[PDB]
RNA sequence: GAAAUUGGGCGCAAUAGAUAUAGUACCGCAAGGGAAAGAUGAAAAAUACCAAGCAUAAUAUAGCAAGGACUAACCCCUAUACCUUCUGAUGAAUUAACUAGAAAUAACUUUGCAAGGAGAGCCAAAGCUAAGACCCCCGAAACCAGACGA
């Protein structure tokens, strides 16, 4: 028995290091462990993106449906998302139309269908909402997010932004996130 | 060496510079000790100049948390949800802003 | 025993057609020397190697700019396998303090005091 | 003070906070790493690597240096000499006139000691205070000093001003009484009698050219006057001035202090003096 | 450190019980040359450098910088205002709370150095609250060290004190060098 | 020497050091030149008046025998009458 | 033991995590994992001298093929392209030759085209006008 | 003993000094004890200048 | 019994109105306080009133009666770090907790 | 793996002790209490290192003049071998002569 | 190497600290040498993760076993193991624990005071006082004294 604290002590931490990475935890949310400010980080996320949102309507821009049902699920023991995530999808599929009408002009449309189909697709979509802390701000049930649900948080998003602040600025929104895929 | 650690390719997020520049720095949180010799430095960080630092750039969320530590650190969470956790402990002023700018240039 | 070698003076006496070779003159010779280290020190006399830090040729390929007196002559004869030497040539004249920053010695030899970046 | 003014605004001071002054603490050098220990200071193995380097002065074999020369007597009776610290008369005129020797009383060894001018240690074999002509020329006191040696332009310098000396003579243990009397009332022993000096120092002490102590009152005119003749000042006559009766004040011989006779033993603690009056002891006492 | 006397001892190799013979023979075996089953490399063995006996670590500083460490402590403490003093030490009741509301109310600190002159004379009710309380220390005059200056917040003198470390701090400037200890009679001293 | 004494765990003095040289105060150590009355029948009288002087010591020679002596030997000596006592005090050196 | 050393298995692990991929002992005994730990980073550092020279003469490689397509060998090609003031380098030109060849066979005909013009001009020696490409650009 | 501010202190005796020596004279202050500390024995010219000036 | 400290703005003729109560001439902000009773008067008031004391480390500092008024007139506001920060207008992204 | 598993139990320090709040009193004594007693008369221990620093041969040398005689039999004879190494050692061995 | 004379723990905590759980087991004819080791819990009237070593999981041309790398473990390229002793053979299976620089004369650095310093003794022609800072581990044949042994 060697006297002393210290070693102890990281010794103590390195074995606990060792039980995570042996049998780590299933992955919680964001807003379930500590140092979350929801209002303050849906500031920042529009603060990061460099422009100005309605903050209300970003923040109902973040809150599913599914949310609300499980929630009152929760209350017997807030407006939806898919009226934004309509606009907002409908003008993203409008405007990359727009966007490679006008870049390929000898395409054949059932080729702007599918490019755009990529670019607004689960997979793309659902991979550029998991780099812009869309899925940290989501309300949903579930976690992780799952895709169908996070596809239209983030096309609430651009309705968010839509209605915030016209079409010109979404329109460099869709150009700077989606096309760039 | 090179072949007992990982390699990858350079890359960048979500295409970082193409059509806008994005922070790629989300929350910083700061854990400061208020009586305790090793987070001094980071005291009279969070008087002098994280204030200045926040807003510099706002899309970074920032906490400070100011519980009885004792060794403070700084905890960067990143848009691609990496966590980059640094020490500032007995650490100067100085050497912490420079430190605190390195977290918000990298990504 | 290997010793300090003194050179004879016949050996550095010019015949006209060296003033042919190279681009003399033995009337009206040049002031300034320019000296680079070219061949190390090392494996050579502790002389020499002082002569080389004397003279301030410690880096080699670096040029260093002497007088052409015979006391800075008579330490670069200790030296003269190790150096080469040029004629500080100045097609305009030295630098006064309005071009004092702006020059460039160039490697043909020459310093040129206004140092642009453009082409002719 | 800016500088306490400064620690107003700081933490206060505690166990916490003290540091050394920097330039205080080398920090120690002990044989661990690369530097400090691989061969750790000895070198290559031979025999200052072992530990055992012969003693000093050893010169490998040859005959030493300290012991090729001949033996010869500089500290040949070298504890037995008689050592006098000086005084003179630039720092005896220094503690006159700081107020720490007072030159209307008599300077005895004591009012030497007790001034702290001199600092002697009987151990050590000091035999006591020698006048020292340093100083003679700007030397203005009218004194009465009792100092075991003096040169003759010390007794020059002080009879000039008005001044009287005297040669006494003290044992080393009767000096060392003299010295720092205060630990010698401590000691419960009656006041000693000091002894005469022995046959080297006889002839010093009577005579009255170097002011001996047991030389005649009848011929220290004669000295006074040769001295007032051979460095050129006119002999004052310190029968005239008012300091006469502190100016003549001498203790005998075979007496150490100067109001005290031998034989007394000074209570301290009740401020008080017994004196014997049994005959024997005053045979033996006034001797 | 001067009162510090470290009970420490090891065992050399000479100390420790056993280890007179050789263990085995000089050359004969393939093991290691070996002397006594003692020696410090051994299971059992001695210490080669352990430490030593008590070791007293006793050293005066001068009595100047000792007497010019209270001074500094008490400019110190004036200076960051933790200083009080006081007329008497006579509290209107012997109570502890008392004087842990009265050292709360006036925002002096966790810890009160209490000095008073004499310990014969210390008053009643300042004994009976502060010979119960772990942070408020009464101390006589001749008992203030700086170590329990630092270790206490505030200090808290009283007037008579107050001429009594003036008394006893300024005798250091402007004293004579020592002929004998000042324990010993002077003209002037007590 | 000895560097610890066994009775008083103190320095000690070598005492043929003592006894052949002497030390003045400002750390100049005196000897005797070696055969100074020796075979003096075959000595020229230069040489006999160079062995009857008083010679100065070297820098390592002093700092060996500061070494191998102690305190009470490096100590100011105020003599009566000391024929030295001139040469004690370092006059007028400029280093 | 007043002190004895509680720290070190952190001190092994600060040498074991370099060895978790050696073979043999030497991942796992600290005696034998130090000297090989210790010779993996002499070999790290001075490697770094190594892949610089083993880049450039694999370059040289690379463009000595694509060059000796188009018949030149390459002393000529990067010879006779310093001679034209194209100072580009081996990396580049390496890279042009595996990903635009086009803009390879180019230089190749500006090299040896260069090349060409040095030889007219060191044959028919004395003052004559230069060649097209053999002119320089005079910089001040 | 210097008690006060020992930059004038050092700025005078630097000024005093410079005549006896031509170049100033390498001094240090020790602003925490007091005291200032100048190379080379001056020590009669500033005691005389030292009763000079009053103290 | 809170060390907040906010100078009053009638400080110039209240504290001239205790010189006056403690004595009186013109030029009153010179009135040297080298009179020990005269300094305790002043001083005592004034913490009497002001609910704010010249404490130890400054008492020697005030030789006259325009060192005091010098004194009473820097605000000595005193909150916790968490009550500075918090009011020192943050901006939208600073978060400051206090988990004590 | 020499090391410890769980972390061991706290050490409770009281630094308001009776010990450590009259750590020092009496430090003093002598500078202001009249110079009767000294400060090494406050310290307690061994008696032949009551206010005496030195080292081990020192020690060893003076803990035999001074409480040797009662000593037991077999620690007067360790120390006395004591005595007898370390006079080898400090007066014959060493980097520094 | 005198003398006169003077006057509880900034310990250890099971390879540590005692040899000691015991002068026991064992070894020796004897004198004599001399070990090792235990860990639950409030209650037993409540029966994790980590050394080396292996196993899960044998191997694939080539070579101090790595490094540069690489899409890729190997293949390509580079690379005469470490300590110590010599100007340039020794020792080590491996892990864990233990295991080797000890003295303050003089000088220096930092304070205090300063023609004086020091809490007597001691030094002093700027000194004196205080502190900091410098001096290893193992290994013979032997010699002597006293026992135990035919
Ligand atoms: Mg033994
Ligand atoms: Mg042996
Ligand atoms: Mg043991
Ligand atoms: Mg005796
Ligand atoms: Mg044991
Ligand atoms: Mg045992
Ligand atoms: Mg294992
Ligand atoms: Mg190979
Ligand atoms: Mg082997
Ligand atoms: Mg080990
Ligand atoms: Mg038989």
């Amino acid at each position: 028995v060697k006297k002393g604290f210290r070693a102890a002590f990281r010794f103590q931490k390195e074995l606990e290091r060792q039980r995570l990475l042996r049998c780590p935890p299933p992955p919680v949310r964001r807003s379930e462990k500590p140092n979350w400010d929801y209002h303050a980080e849906i500031q920042a996320f529009g603060h990061r993106l460099q422009e100005n949102f309605s903050l209300d309507l970003l923040k109902t821009a973040f809150v599913n449906s599914c949310y609300i049902k499980s929630e009152e699920a929760k209350r017997q023991q807030l407006k939806s998302n898919q009226e934004l995530s309509e606009q907002g999808t409908s003008f993203s599929q409008t405007c990359l139309t727009q966007f490679l009408e006008d870049e390929y002009p000898d395409m054949p449309t059932e080729g702007i269908k599918n490019l755009v189909d990529f670019l607004t697709g689960e997979e793309v979509v659902c991979h550029v909402a998991r780099n812009l802390a869309v899925e940290q701000l989501t309300l949903s049930e579930e976690f992780p997010v799952p895709p169908a649900v996070l596809q239209q948080t983030f096309f609430a998003v651009i309705g968010a932004l839509l209605q915030s602040s016209g079409p010109e600025r979404t329109a460099l929104f869709i150009r700077d996130f989606l096309i760039t895929q | 060496t090179a072949r007992g650690t990982p390699s990858r390719f350079l890359a960048s997020v979500l295409h970082n510079g193409l059509g806008r520049y994005v922070q790629q720095l989300q929350r910083l949180s700061f854990s400061v000790s208020r009586d305790g010799a090793s987070s001094r430095g980071a005291r009279e960080f969070v008087e002098r100049e994280v204030i200045d630092f926040a807003r510099r750039n706002p899309g970074v969320v920032i906490y400070v948390n100011s519980r009885p530590c004792c060794v403070p650190r700084v905890v960067a969470e990143y848009l691609n949800g990496a966590v980059r956790e640094e020490s500032i402990h007995c650490k100067s002023v100085e050497e912490i802003s420079t430190l605190v700018q390195k977290l918000a240039d990298q990504s | 025993k290997f010793t300090r070698s003194r050179i004879p003076e016949k050996v550095f006496q010019a015949s006209p057609e060296d003033h042919e070779k190279y681009g003399g003159d033995p009337q009206n010779p040049h002031k300034l020397h320019i000296v680079t280290r070219i061949k190390s020190t090392r494996r050579r006399p502790y002389w020499e190697k002082d002569i080389i830090k004397m003279l301030g040729l410690e880096k080699a390929h670096t040029p260093q700019v002497h007088k052409n007196i015979p006391s800075v002559n008579a330490k670069l004869k200790v030296v003269k396998h190790l150096i080469r030497i040029k004629p500080l040539k100045l097609p305009q004249g030295l630098p006064a303090e309005e071009n004092m920053s702006n020059t460039c010695l160039k490697s043909t030899g020459e310093l040129v005091v206004q140092w642009h970046l453009k082409p002719v | 003070a800016r500088a306490l003014d400064l620690l107003r605004g700081l933490p206060r001071v505690s166990l916490a906070n003290l540091k050394p002054n920097p330039g205080s603490k080398k920090p120690e050098r002990r044989p661990r790493g690369r530097r400090r220990g691989r061969k750790c200071g000895r070198g290559h193995k031979g025999e200052r690597q072992r530990g055992t380097r012969p003693r000093l002065g050893f010169e490998g074999g040859q005959t030493p240096f300290y012991i090729r020369i001949p033996k010869y007597g500089f500290n040949e009776g070298h504890s037995f000499r008689r050592q006098y610290k000086p005084l003179s008369l630039n720092r005896l005129q220094y503690l006159i006139d700081l107020g720490r020797v007072d030159p209307s009383q008599p300077i005895d060894l004591t009012q030497l000691v007790n001034g702290r001018g001199v600092t002697i240690q009987p151990l050590k074999r000091d035999y006591g205070v020698q006048l020292v002509e340093e100083g003679a020329d700007t030397f203005t006191a009218k004194v009465n000093i009792e100092v075991q040696l003096a040169s003759e332009l010390a007794i020059a310098a002080i009879e000039k001003n008005g001044g009287v000396v005297t040669t006494a003579f003290y044992d080393p243990r009767s000096l060392d009484i003299v010295c720092k009397p205060v630990p010698f009332f401590l000691r419960g022993q009656p006041i000693p009698k000091r002894m005469l000096p022995p046959e080297e120092l006889v002839p010093y002490y009577t005579d009255a050219k170097n002011r001996g102590y047991l030389a005649d009152p009848a011929k220290f005119p004669e000295a006074r006057l040769e001295l007032a003749r051979k460095y050129g000042y006119i002999l004052p006559d310190i029968t005239k001035d008012e300091l006469f009766k502190m100016l003549c004040t001498r203790k005998d011989p075979r007496q150490i202090f100067f109001g005290l006779a031998p034989g007394w033993v000074v209570n301290m603690a009740d401020k008080k003096i017994l004196k014997p009056t049994d005959e024997n002891l005053l045979k033996y006492y006034t001797s | 450190n001067f009162k510090r006397i470290s009970y420490a001892k090891t065992k050399t190799r000479a100390e420790v019980r056993g280890g007179g013979r050789k263990p085995w023979p000089q050359k004969g075996t393939g093991r290691a040359r070996h002397g006594s089953i003692r020696s410090p490399l051994w299971r059992g063995g001695g210490v080669a450098h352990g430490p030593r006996g008590p070791t007293s670590y006793y050293y005066m500083l001068p009595m100047k910088v000792r007497a010019l460490g209270l001074k500094v402590a008490l400019t110190v403490k004036l200076a960051q205002d933790d200083l009080h003093i006081m007329d008497s030490l006579e509290l209107p009741t012997g109570d502890p709370q008392y004087l842990t509301e009265l050292a709360h109310y006036r925002r002096w600190g966790d810890s009160v150095l209490l000095v008073d002159l004499t310990h014969e004379e210390m008053p009643q009710s300042i004994v009976e609250a502060t010979s119960r309380l772990k942070t408020f220390n009464l101390i006589p005059a001749v008992g203030l060290n700086v170590h329990s200056m630092l270790k206490h917040q505030t200090l808290v003198l009283t007037l008579p004190t107050v001429a009594f470390l003036e008394d006893k701090l300024l005798w250091q400037d402007s004293r004579y060098r020592p002929l004998y200890p000042f324990s010993l009679p002077y003209s002037d001293f007590p | 020497l000895t560097y610890f004494s066994a009775r008083k765990g103190k320095r000690k003095t070598v005492k043929a050091v003592i006894d052949r040289f002497l030390r003045l105060h400002c750390g100049l150590w005196v000897r005797r030149k070696a055969g100074y009355k020796k075979k003096l029948w075959k000595k020229t009288p230069a040489r006999k008046k160079r062995l009857r002087e008083f010679v100065f010591c070297n820098k390592t020679q002093s700092k060996l025998l500061d070494k191998m002596t102690t305190s009470f030997w490096k100590r100011r000596n105020w003599y009566v009458d000391d024929p030295y006592q001139k040469y004690h005090d370092r006059t007028n050196l400029k280093v | 033991l007043r002190n004895r050393v509680t720290d070190r298995y952190f001190r092994i692990q600060e040498v074991l995590k370099h060895a978790r991929h050696f073979r043999g002992r030497k991942n796992r005994c600290y005696r034998l994992a130090v000297r090989t730990v210790i010779r993996a980073f002499v070999k790290c550092t001075k490697a770094r001298y190594l892949k610089k020279k083993n880049m450039r003469t694999l370059w040289i490689n690379r463009i000595t093929a694509a060059s000796q397509e188009h018949g030149l060998k390459y002393p000529a090609l990067i010879g006779n392209l310093v001679k034209c003031q194209v100072e580009l380098n081996r990396k580049v030109l390496a890279d042009l030759a595996i990903y635009e060849p086009k803009t390879f066979k180019s230089l190749a005909a500006l090299a040896s085209r260069r090349r060409h013009e040095g030889f007219a001009a060191a044959l028919g020696d004395g003052k004559e006008p230069e060649g097209i490409f053999s002119r320089v650009v005079q910089y001040h | 003993k210097v008690e006060g501010d020992i930059w004038a202190l050092q700025k005078d005796v630097e000024d005093f000094l410079s005549p006896l020596l031509g170049k100033t004279p390498v001094t240090q202050v020790n602003e925490v004890t007091g005291t200032l500390r100048i190379k080379g024995y001056f020590d009669q010219e500033l005691k005389a200048w030292l009763l000079e000036k009053g103290f | 019994r809170s060390r907040a400290y906010t100078p009053p703005e009638d400080l110039q003729s209240r504290l001239e109105s205790y010189v006056k109560e403690v004595f009186l001439p013109s030029n009153w902000q010179d009135i040297s306080l080298e009179d020990s009773r005269l300094k305790f008067n002043l001083l005592a008031h004034l913490a009497d009133d002001l609910g704010h004391v010249v404490p130890n480390s400054r008492l020697h500092q005030m030789c006259r009666v325009r060192d005091v008024l010098d004194f009473y007139n820097v605000p000595i506001q005193d909150r916790s770090k968490f009550d500075e920060l918090s009011a020192s207008n943050l901006p939208p992204n600073l978060k400051i907790t206090w988990s004590y | 793996i020499g090391i410890r598993l769980t972390l061991p139990p706290p050490k409770v320090v009281d630094r308001w002790n009776e010990k450590r709040a009259m750590f020092g009193v009496y430090d003093n004594i002598g500078i202001l209490g009249n110079f009767e007693k000294h400060p090494k008369e406050l310290i307690r221990g061994p008696i032949w290192l009551r206010g005496w620093k030195g080292n081990e041969l020192q020690r060893c040398i003076r803990k035999r003049k001074m409480v040797g005689s009662r000593m037991f039999a077999d620690d007067l004879h360790n120390l006395n071998k004591r005595i007898r190494y370390l006079y080898k050692h400090f007066n014959r061995h060493g980097k520094f002569r």
